[PDB]
RNA sequence: UAAUCGAUAAACCCCGAUAGACCUUACCAACCCUUGCCAAUUCAGCCUAUAUACCGCCAUCUUCAGCAAACCCUAAAAAGGAACAAUAGUAAGCACAAUCAUAGCACAUAAAAACGUUAGGUCAAGGUGUAGCUUAUGGGUUGGAAAGAAAUGGGCUACA
């Protein structure tokens, strides 16, 4: 079990987004070009609009991997602030010390 | 049985479980036995295409893109190009209709 | 049935060469 | 009042491990780090993986070795191999201890796809740093 | 132990630059000692220095719910030692570095740069097209 | 607890040998100095608190002193003051007072201080009270107050300590350059993100060069040039000396001040030993401890706070 | 408005968010699916009701000096227990202090700051006791929200 249903949803959006990556890339290339004819670009427009939009990149949300919390995650540890702190304060996180200066 | 720790590590490494030393981070990845001119120089795959058209503009761009791309094998770079051949060749109609004659 | 065996430090020869004892990367056993 | 990873003052009779008696602000001053790996240094990658990994090995060792675990479990990562040190209390008859040694090493090695090394240091009773 | 000798003219290194990143300054001190003592025995002619320490700090909230007046801050320090070796052979480097890396402690990382000596490529020597 | 001290000192020596033989030194001339280096290299703990770093030491420095057995196996106590609960203190007191009495029948600023309270507490292996300490020291003043015999002086010497005091601005010997055969002095000031180095040549045209350009051009702010003028106008040397300068970090005033410090430092080779104490009391050679204060989180300016609301 | 929740004297009000176009999302509107993530389970799954059942993390008095076992005394003890030319107090522990960090001093700042107090904050970080939901308070797809008569908190930019 992933910890939440929200997680299942986003796991799947990751798998989707890896699936169609190159269709996206390829099609969008024409679409982003000023050298090509506009005519090509309209059809291609309809084409990326075609492919399932649960497979689009921006629809992805980094979460805390243990705790699932949608905000507060620190990119490097893929952890929520609460969980991160929790670990770092038993000393279980290497090289992280409470900062004084 | 293991007579010593050195013995241990030794058997691990012959086995492939330990790493080789000193480390080269490319160990275990041969990249198909390809060489630099099979990445950088993409003339091979542009042979079928209109040579004076904006199609050349575009595909010279894609060329430059895939020439600079470390994260892909030769087989994938190829696949991109062939996908563009297939794509442009699939729409002859739109090529003709935009004010340029395209092959 | 409870087992207490004295540490290797008890049988240790005062001049015994060290790298014999600790050849490679080790956890630091307090016993040995 | 900071409640973080702290152990409250009792009527004064409560036994305390050296680690659990030294509060979060003390890390790197008196207390050390429970884990070691490259991942948090300036130029380094995959810190997250070693964190998930670490967490799972905490839970795993707590569950494979019931009631016999002494103090929090000390992980080291060296050149792709894990060195897992444990302070373990003496409860089990030694056969069972070696059963679980082999069991753990094998199982983990095949899970994390890297060679694991296990070390048990056995202790008569939980070390008491304070009170008691 | 098995040694072989192949006819081919082994690689020269002008300068072998070895950086060790770490957390604890102690570990990097003792490791310097070890590296210098290994190098002194292998006739390697080395120097060592201490590059400026990096300290990366960042900030989290101090509570679960809401007091944003209240934060905690955390640090990671990254300390450096660099062993700069001069005039090494190919094999010399391979062995010395093998001995170094094998004994690398768990808290530290190592970043190697070799500067290799090659005379001139073949098509450039003195042909002109 | 004494059995522990016997055992521990034995094992300490056995482990001492064991240390020398692995570390590969002669077990004879092995010192604590060597012990430290040894462990420090074997168990390298980066840790800030230095007591929590690994130690192998003679148990006497490790363990606290103990109060010895205070009574025979009959129950009967050795010292007659035992029932005072502080014998250690009141023995010193009885003796001190006795010394005094004998002195009265007989009689018909070196940097020396009395012990701290902690040092008398160490000397008697006894917890003390402030009042008690004070009482005693008071008594030692009474002792010093009279004619001082030989054993009298020894007695008070037990409770004597001596302290160092050192004040001089450290004087660099000059340096005569080989090229012109001329003497120079090279100073380094540091102020507030800005370090400067100033080489001062003893025979000048008045020339002052900064980072390869002239000082007027590098300090268009008049104030700065005044700051620069300070040491030289102080020592009346204004035209006499020729300075080369390299400064980096921070903004203009910080720079001018760094040059102030560096210069005033490089100017004490060419000055008299007396003018030095003047430059100190002018405050020229003392660094500026003043620096930016870190913002604090949940605040504004390290001091400035977010506007506070009563309602 | 068909259309979230939580905070809301000092100790809310650029607050959970170091962050909502879809997503996030918990909301409303329609449609749909019923061992419906997992190795097995008359079992799953629930941002549903309890923060006045809680653990976690914190706020607050607070840069406040006290808290507390083990004892000892008081022509009785609810409780109290010091005077230093000392009159019944001794006591390890936790606080403060001390040391650490801000790369040498020093000061400064940072940190720390017990016991309790406010049934202070949070069952929407996560986890749980008690209760409820189970062809639905569960799970999905598609759209839709976040309009200003004002009233006010904090900011930014000005008035030269
Ligand atoms: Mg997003
Ligand atoms: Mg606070
Ligand atoms: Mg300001
Ligand atoms: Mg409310
Ligand atoms: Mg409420
Ligand atoms: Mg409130
Ligand atoms: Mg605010
Ligand atoms: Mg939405
Ligand atoms: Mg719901
Ligand atoms: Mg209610
Ligand atoms: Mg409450
Ligand atoms: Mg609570
Ligand atoms: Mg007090
Ligand atoms: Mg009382
Ligand atoms: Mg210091
Ligand atoms: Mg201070
Ligand atoms: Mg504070
Ligand atoms: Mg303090
Ligand atoms: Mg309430
Ligand atoms: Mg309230
Ligand atoms: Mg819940
Ligand atoms: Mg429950
Ligand atoms: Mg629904
Ligand atoms: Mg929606
Ligand atoms: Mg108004
Ligand atoms: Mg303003």
């Amino acid at each position: 079990y992933y910890v939440d249903w929200k997680m299942l949803r986003d796991v799947k959006r990751r798998k989707m987004a890896y699936e169609y990556a190159d269709e996206r890339l390829r099609i969008n290339s024409l679409r982003k070009n000023t050298i090509l004819p506009k005519d090509l670009q309209e059809v291609a427009d309809e084409e990326i609009a075609s492919l399932p939009r649960d497979s689009c990149p921006v629809r992805i949300r980094n979460r805390c991997v243990m705790t699932s919390r949608p905000r507060g995650v620190k990119r490097r540890w893929r952890l929520s602030r609460i969980v991160f702190r929790h670990l770092a304060d038993h000393g279980q996180l290497s090289g992280v010390q409470r900062a004084m200066w | 049985p293991f007579q010593n720790g050195f013995e241990e590590m030794i058997q691990w490494t012959k086995e492939g479980k330990l790493w080789e030393f000193p480390i080269n981070n490319e160990a275990g990845f041969d990249d198909d036995g390809s060489e630099f001119h099979e990445h950088i120089f993409l003339d091979k795959y542009l042979q079928d295409f209109p040579k004076q058209g904006p199609i050349r503009h575009f595909m010279e761009l894609v060329t430059c893109g895939l020439s600079k791309n470390p994260y892909l094998s030769v087989k994938q770079k190829v696949e991109h190009i062939e996908w563009f051949r297939n794509y442009f060749n699939e729409k002859r109609v739109i090529l003709k209709e935009s004010g340029i004659q395209l092959n | 049935r409870r087992k207490a065996l004295p540490p290797r430090t008890e049988k240790m020869a005062v001049d015994q060469d060290w790298p014999s004892v600790y050849p490679v990367a080790a956890p630091f056993k307090p016993s040995a | 009042k900071n409640r973080a990873a702290r152990v409250r003052v009792s009527k004064g009779d409560k036994p305390v491990t050296y680690e659990e008696a030294h509060a979060p602000h003390y890390i790197a001053h008196r207390k050390g780090w429970l884990s070691l790996h490259t991942g948090n240094l300036d130029g380094e990658d995959h810190a997250a993986e070693r964190t998930v990994e670490d967490v799972f090995l905490r839970k795993f060792m707590l569950g494979t070795f019931p009631g016999c675990l002494a103090d929090q479990l000390v992980l080291k990562r060296r050149a792709n191999q894990l060195e897992i040190c444990a302070l373990v209390l003496r409860q089990l008859p030694p056969h069972k201890f070696y059963f679980l040694v082999g069991y753990s090493e094998t199982l983990l090695s095949h899970f994390y796809k890297c060679p694991v090394h296990l070390h048990l240091q056995t202790v008569p009773s939980k070390v008491v740093y304070k009170y008691i | 132990p098995e040694i072989t000798i192949s006819d081919e003219p082994d690689t020269l290194y002008k300068r072998l630059s070895v950086l060790v990143k770490g957390h604890d300054k102690a570990v990097l001190d003792s490791y310097e000692y070890f590296a210098v003592l290994a190098a002194k025995e292998l006739g390697i002619s080395i120097k060592v220095h201490e590059p400026p320490r990096k300290i990366e700090r960042f900030t989290l909230l101090k509570s679960v719910h809401i007091f944003k007046k209240h934060r905690v801050q955390y640090e990671m320090r990254t300390l450096y030692r660099c062993l700069e070796l001069e005039h090494l052979t190919g094999s010399t480097a391979d062995v010395y570095l093998e001995y170094i890396q094998r004994n690398l402690p768990e808290g530290v990382a190592m970043e190697v740069t070799k500067t290799k000596l090659e005379q001139l490529p073949e098509h450039i020597r003195k042909p002109i097209w | 607890t004494v059995d522990f001290i016997k055992k521990q000192i034995e094992e300490f020596n056995i482990g001492k040998r064991h240390l020398a033989n692995m570390m590969g030194e002669d077990p004879e001339t092995f010192t604590q100095e060597d012990i430290d280096r040894a462990i420090a290299y074997l168990f390298p703990s980066g840790l800030f608190e230095k007591r929590a770093r690994p130690i192998m030491k003679h148990p006497e420095e490790i363990f606290p002193k103990q109060r010895a057995i205070q009574w025979g196996e009959d129950g009967r106590p050795f010292h007659f003051l035992f029932y005072t609960g502080k014998q250690s203190y009141y023995s010193l007191m009885h003796d001190t007072y006795g010394k005094l009495l004998d002195v009265e029948k007989h009689h018909n600023p070196i940097g020396s201080r009395w012990l701290i309270k902690e040092e008398l507490e160490e000397m008697l292996v006894e917890k003390l009270s402030d009042q008690d300490y004070a009482q005693f020291i008071r008594l030692l003043e009474r002792l010093s107050a009279l004619p001082c015999g030989a054993t009298e002086e020894d007695f008070v010497n037990r409770f004597r300590r001596s302290i160092p005091x050192x004040x001089x601005x450290x004087x660099x010997x000059x340096x005569x350059x080989x090229x012109x055969g001329m003497a120079f002095s090279r100073g380094e000031g540091k102020r507030k993100t800005a370090k400067a180095e100033v080489v001062v040549y003893g025979q000048g045209s008045g020339r002052i060069d900064v980072n390869g350009v002239d000082y007027l051009l590098y300090f268009p702010v008049t104030q700065d040039r005044e700051q620069l003028m300070f040491p030289l106008h102080f020592l009346d040397r204004l035209g006499k000396h020729d300075m080369t300068c390299a400064v980096s970090g921070g903004g203009r005033s910080a720079q001018a001040g760094a040059v102030r410090l560096a210069m005033a430092r490089a100017l004490c080779s060419f000055v008299t030993e007396d003018e030095v104490e003047w430059m100190r009391q002018a405050g020229l050679l003392t660094a500026d401890p003043r620096v930016r204060e870190r913002k604090k989180p949940g605040q504004e300016g390290a001091r400035r706070k977010f506007t506070w609301k009563k309602r």
